[PDB]
Formats: C-alpha cells, sequence, structure tokens
C-alpha cells in the first residue's frame, strides 16, 4: 500500500531524494531530501514499516542491448561479461549484470558496479534498513506511445528510451547527447521535438512507475 | 583517465572542469559510459580525426647538525626538516644581533632555530648558489627555482641587516591532498601528523558513509610517502592511484579477501599498512598482531563517535588488553558544506544559539554562483582521540563509554566544537554542523 522510494548515486556528496508514495490513496504522503550519504540514519523515521525501493541513478549504470549467440540462451548469462568487455570503460569483472528481458535474438542487460551495490546495501544494513528492490531511476518513468519519456531530477535529465533501455545525463551536455521527447516536467531551454505532458513531481512520478514494474538488480549473488 | 582500449575504439579522450574530446559522429551509448566511469560531469568538445590522434598519444638531523662545506649539509637538513614538519615556507631572516629561521606550517609561523648571527651571509650565499642566483649582488631582489619530488621557489630581498631569504616549498604532484586544506586545524593536523609518523600502532578514521575517511587516509599516506618507508595497502576498491605506494585490490574471483590480502602484505616487509576497513574479527586480529609486531596500521570503521570505535573493537571480539597496547588514536570525522561566500547572509545569534558557544553567524540563502543552494563545496570537521597513559588504563579496566567520555572531554575537543569554530569563522552554517552531529 505504502512504500519509501530513495534515489541514490555514486556521488556521496550529492543529495539523496526520497519520497513515501501511497498506491492505495494515489498520493504523496511524505517527501524530502538528504544532503549527503551521512544522513542515512534519517531514513529510519520515514521507513518504519514500509518497503524500501532504491532508485540507482542511470548515470551510474550501463543499460545496453546484446545479441544472443544462436542456440546459447541457457548459457547466455555466463557469456555476458565477455560479450560486453569491449563496450565498457573498466574491468568487466567489477560489474554485476542482470538480464531484464530476452526477446528474439537479443537480450536487455543492466550492469552496475558490484562493490558499489554491495556497499550501498551494507550502508542500509548498518542502519537497520532492509532494501527490497534496486532498479535504475530512468526505468521508473512511464512509457509514452508518442516518444521518449523524459523528466528532470536535480541537475540531470532522466530518459527512458524503451521498456528496458534508459539513461540519465547532466543538463550541461544534454542537448549534445540527444544527437520526439515526451516531457513530464517543465521544458528546458535546450535541444528534438519536445511534447509537453502534465507536470508532476519527478520522485512522485518515479514512485508510480516503481509500483507498476517488477524490475530489480537484486539478482544472482544479490538475491535476498 | 579512460582505458586506452576504450579511448582508441570509440574515439574519445579525457584531458583535464574536465574536457572530453571526441570525433564525429558521437556515440550516445559510449558518452554515457564515460560519465559512469568518471562519476563527474564533463565538457564535450568536437575534434577532427588528425588532431585527435596526437592528443591520444601524448595522453597515454637538522637540530643536532646545527650545534656542530658544513653549510651545504645544514641547508639540506633544514629542507628535510621542513618537509618533515610539513612547512610551506622557510623564512631566513637577519636582524642586528640575532639570526632567526622560521617555518610557516599550515599558515601558522613557528620558531625553529636562532643560530649565530655570523652565519648570516653564508646561508644567503649557499641558498643563492642552489637556485643559480648572483652571489655578489646584494642590493636587488633575486628569484630562482630548485628541484629536489619537491619544487622550491626561493626569493631573496635586500634588508637593513643584509638579505632576507624565503623558500616556498611546493610539491609538483598535482594530486597531492593537503590535510589542512581539506579542513584539519593546525593543532589537529600536527597531532595526526605525529600519530601516523609513529613506528607501530593502529590508527582508525571513523564516521558514517560519505564522511571523507578514505580521502583523509590517502592524504595521510601521501604525507608519509617517502623512500625511507615501505607503504602498502589492501583496498576494496582502490579509490585512486598514489604513485610510490603499493596498492593491492580485493578480488573475489580468486578469493582474495581483506584478511588474506593483509596477511600477504605483512610478508612483504612493510613499515606502514593501510586496510580499507576492518569489517570482521579475522581482519581485526591480524591488524592488531601487525601493530604489536612493529607495523603502523591504518584503517577505518563506520561508528558515529571516536569512542564508539573502541567499543566496536570490543564488540567484534578483540581483547581489551590488546586494544589498549595497540591503539594510538581514533579520528572521528564529518563533512560539512561550505557556505557560498558571495550570498551568505550574516545574522546575530539568539539566546538558544549562544548556549552552544554580539555573536555574528552566517546563513545559507542562495544565488546563481551556488546555483541555487547557498553552499558550494565541502570541508572536514574532526575529533582526534589520542590514546595516552590514562586511556590505556580505561580500556583495560573496561570503564564503558560513559566514564571514558568524561576524561576525553577534558583533553580533546568534540566534533561539534571543531564544527562550531568554523561557524564562527564563517565557513559553514550552524544548520550544517547540527545536521551531521548528534
Ligand atoms: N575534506 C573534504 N573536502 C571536500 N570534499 C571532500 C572531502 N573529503 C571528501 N570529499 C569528497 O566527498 C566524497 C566522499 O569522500 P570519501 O573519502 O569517499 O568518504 P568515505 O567516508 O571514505 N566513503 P565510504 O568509504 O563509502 O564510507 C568524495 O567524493 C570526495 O571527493
Ligand atoms: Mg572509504
Ligand atoms: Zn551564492
Amino acid at each position: 500500500s505504502e512504500f519509501l522510494t530513495v534515489r541514490l548515486s555514486s556521488e556521496q556528496y550529492s543529495p539523496i531524494p526520497w519520497l513515501v508514495w501511497s498506491s492505495s490513496q494515489q498520493e504523496v504522503i511524505a517527501s524530502g531530501e538528504l544532503s549527503d550519504w551521512q544522513q542515512l540514519d534519517d531514513l529510519k523515521n520515514y521507513a518504519e514499516q514500509r518497503p524500501i525501493v532504491v532508485l540507482v541513478a542511470a548515470s551510474d549504470v550501463v543499460l545496453t542491448e546484446v545479441d544472443i549467440p544462436p542456440g546459447a540462451s541457457r548459457q547466455f548469462e555466463s557469456m555476458l561479461p565477455y560479450l560486453l568487455e569491449d563496450e565498457i570503460a573498466q574491468d568487466v569483472d567489477d560489474l554485476h549484470f542482470s538480464v531484464l528481458a530476452k526477446e528474439n535474438g537479443k537480450a536487455q542487460v543492466c550492469g552496475v558496479d558490484r562493490r558499489w551495490l554491495q556497499h550501498m546495501l551494507d550502508a542500509f544494513r548498518a542502519q537497520g534498513l532492509d532494501v527490497k528492490r534496486v532498479l535504475p531511476d530512468s526505468l521508473a518513468l512511464p512509457l509514452d506511445d508518442e516518444g521518449i519519456s523524459a523528466a528532470q531530477l536535480g541537475e540531470q535529465w532522466l530518459f527512458r528510451h524503451s521498456a528496458c533501455q534508459g539513461s540519465a545525463v547532466d543538463d550541461s551536455w544534454m542537448p549534445v547527447y540527444l544527437n520526439s521527447v515526451a516531457c513530464f516536467s517543465s521544458l528546458p531551454e535546450q535541444q528534438a521535438h519536445w511534447l509537453s505532458r502534465p507536470v508532476e513531481m519527478t520522485m512522485a512520478l518515479l514512485s508510480q512507475g516503481v509500483a507498476d514494474g517488477k524490475f530489480s538488480l537484486l539478482t544472482g549473488e544479490f538475491k535476498p | 583517465r579512460l582505458p586506452f582500449s576504450f579511448a582508441n575504439r570509440f574515439k574519445m579522450v579525457l584531458e583535464v572542469p574536465p574536457v572530453l574530446y571526441y570525433v564525429e559522429p558521437l556515440n550516445a551509448q559510449a558518452l554515457v559510459e564515460v560519465r559512469r566511469v568518471l562519476k563527474q560531469t564533463f565538457v564535450p568538445q568536437a575534434i577532427a580525426a588528425e588532431a585527435f590522434e596526437k592528443k591520444l598519444t601524448e595522453a597515454y638531523d637538522f637540530f643536532s647538525l646545527a650545534e656542530e662545506a658544513p653549510i651545504i649539509k645544514l641547508i639540506n637538513a633544514m629542507l628535510g626538516e621542513a618537509i618533515k614538519e610539513g612547512a610551506s615556507d622557510i623564512h631566513i631572516e637577519t636582524f642586528e644581533k640575532i639570526l632567526s629561521i622560521r617555518f610557516r606550517v599550515d599558515g601558522v609561523l613557528r620558531d625553529v632555530l636562532s643560530p649565530s648571527r655570523k652565519l648570516a651571509p653564508l646561508l644567503v650565499s649557499r641558498v643563492k648558489v642552489m637556485a643559480k642566483l648572483d652571489i655578489a649582488e646584494k642590493r636587488v631582489p633575486q628569484d630562482g627555482r630548485i628541484s629536489l619530488a619537491v619544487d622550491v621557489r626561493v626569493s631573496t630581498m635586500p634588508s637593513s641587516h643584509g638579505e632576507r631569504v624565503v623558500m616556498r616549498l611546493l610539491d609538483k604532484n598535482a594530486t597531492r591532498l593537503d590535510l589542512h586544506s581539506l579542513g584539519m586545524t593546525p593543532v589537529n593536523h600536527d597531532n595526526f601528523r605525529h600519530l601516523i609518523s609513529r613506528p607501530h600502532g593502529i590508527i582508525l578514521v571513523t564516521g558514517p558513509t560519505g564522511s571523507g575517511k578514505s580521502t583523509t587516509l590517502y592524504a595521510g599516506l601521501q604525507e608519509l610517502n617517502s623512500n625511507e618507508r615501505n607503504i602498502l595497502t589492501v583496498e576494496d576498491p582502490i579509490e585512486f592511484d598514489i604513485d610510490g605506494i603499493g596498492q593491492t585490490q580485493v578480488n573475489p574471483k580468486v578469493d582474495m579477501t581483506f584478511a588474506r590480502g593483509l596477511r600477504a602484505i605483512l610478508r612483504q616487509d612493510p613499515d606502514v599498512v593501510m586496510v580499507g576497513e576492518i569489517r570482521d574479527l579475522e581482519t581485526a586480529q591480524i591488524a592488531v598482531q601487525a601493530s604489536l609486531t612493529g607495523h603502523l596500521v591504518m584503517s577505518t570503521l563506520h561508528t558515529n563517535t571516536a569512542v564508539g570505535a573502541i567499543t566496536r573493537l570490543r564488540d567484534m571480539g578483540i581483547e581489551p588488553f590488546l586494544i589498549s597496547s595497540s591503539l594510538l588514536g581514533v579520528l572521528a570525522q564529518r563533512l560539512v558544506r561550505t557556505l557560498c561566500q558571495d550570498c551568505k547572509e550574516p545574522y546575530e545569534a539568539d539566546k538558544e544559539q549562544r548556549k552552544l558557544f554580539a555573536l555574528t553567524l552566517y546563513r545559507a540563502k542562495g544565488c546563481e554562483k551556488c546555483n541555487h543552494k547557498g553552499y558550494r563545496g565541502r570541508t572536514g570537521i574532526h575529533e582526534l582521540l589520542m590514546v595516552d597513559d590514562k586511556v590505556q588504563e580505561l580500556i583495560h579496566a573496561e570503564a564503558g563509554e560513559q566514564a571514558m567520555d568524561k576524561y576525553i572531554r577534558e583533553h580533546t575537543p568534540s566534533i561539534r566544537s571543531d564544527g562550531l569554530d568554523k561557524v564562527l569563522q564563517g565557513v559553514t552554517s550552524l544548520e550544517e554542523v547540527m545536521r551531521v552531529t548528534k
């Protein structure tokens, strides 16, 4: 009925937006923002007896598509790091991968730094907070039939390209990155066809998507 | 810096306000991947293929010696003593009756030695020759440089009693973290400088997530970073590479843990050891045995207070006797956002606010420079617990947190008190100190 959504990133100095959404009432019960990761103790009061969903920043996550080698669907996940080894900019052993979808001859993948994800879970565990789900913040945006769904959070633009594909980019180089966009916030002074949708609070909008979807990076080694 | 494999493939180079040079057509997927790895924003700049390839290739004892030429050794020892104490500037000044030398350590001047006045012209002559300056000329200012990885800038100037010399000591390493610039006070830095300089014992930097405990350890290791010491570390992961220090990374693919990595480090004949953190008893036991067998150990814990770190070692299973003999000190630390200097609004503190300390404090407000927060940047506030004779007794006897907090408040300032001093200076707000301090 009610759940706490928390938006985290790799930047420990950056703010941590949170929001208590109620699917029963369809309303925002509580809302705030931690300044640093030093305030993780403050989330105790807002969690109480409610599931915690962590929204990792899509900027701190690799969301990409890869071709499944013919007739190797059952062993695909073991071959996943090696197929993406050239396409990531660090050692692929460092990343933890989660298959979001398998359709036709392609698979939808989400990678994240293993040590960061483990460290985030250890930070919440030290505070007595039990994280139920972890997913990319961009994938919590709603799908639109007329274009790419977008929303501004802080000084970043979240983009959901499709069901499993997504991204988060800074305002400074957002226009260069895009080279139609259904926007659920105030339109920027940038960009390339921006369709204005009814404006909502981004964390409230994301929370509604969290209630709809089942995606979670807590898989394999990170399963509860 | 990106990996060469990635940069060569997608045609993207990073050269530092970080600039990201690229060749068209730009790949949106690869652009996001660069943002993920750096954990920082950048400025994309388009470049032609020919100019890109060139950018890619270019990218990838003083005191004892004073009582006894002999001048050459004295000046070299003085410079070694300056780097030891962490001096920024060396002042050699000649008066009528007295020759005096002074260091400025973290902004604060200090008397080091006042030798015989007769030596005055010889010290001026030696320092000039090292910097390729004119020995005979004494009527004009002369400026020179030396490389010793220390880059000293030296300036002479005429005075009424000869010439006055100043040597500005600067490290060429641009990634050097100055512990005072990070936020430590001159007294806290000296006490921490002395603690990490010891031959053996454990030092713990504690605080919650994002308290700057890794950054403080790194700055401490960089200060010790010398060829006379063998410094090694186990990390999970390695935050960034310090040149000269051997950094091992924790690897679960070969079952290389903190404990197993720490044992391997101890067979490498180290002087100083740094363990990322002590999560379990196994790693704690090894770190304690290292400290009792002639190794300086540095690590971290996620406790809210400096005294909580001692209680944490107690709770993990380390025997009180072993904690008292091993532990040198605990550095409790928090980060507080620094107020924007352009838009910070002054206000006089009320009676409830004055209890914590016309007392003028500063508020956040906000403007386009901070955009639009009121703060810009961060700085550290600290509480350095120093394990002395009486602290060793209290750990052995198991006096508890309550009785131990009593004695600790008599000698060492609190983390709030250090924070409140910065509020008086106008660096951070009272709201930010009270946020991170409970
Ligand atoms: N003294 C400081 N002044 C300004 N910025 C700082 C300072 N110390 C750390 N930072 C920045 O703040 C972030 C947090 O610092 P960090 O050293 O990672 O904290 P930490 O407590 O060691 N993290 P963790 O290991 O997760 O508990 C880093 O990204 C630094 O760049
Ligand atoms: Mg750390
Ligand atoms: Zn301002």
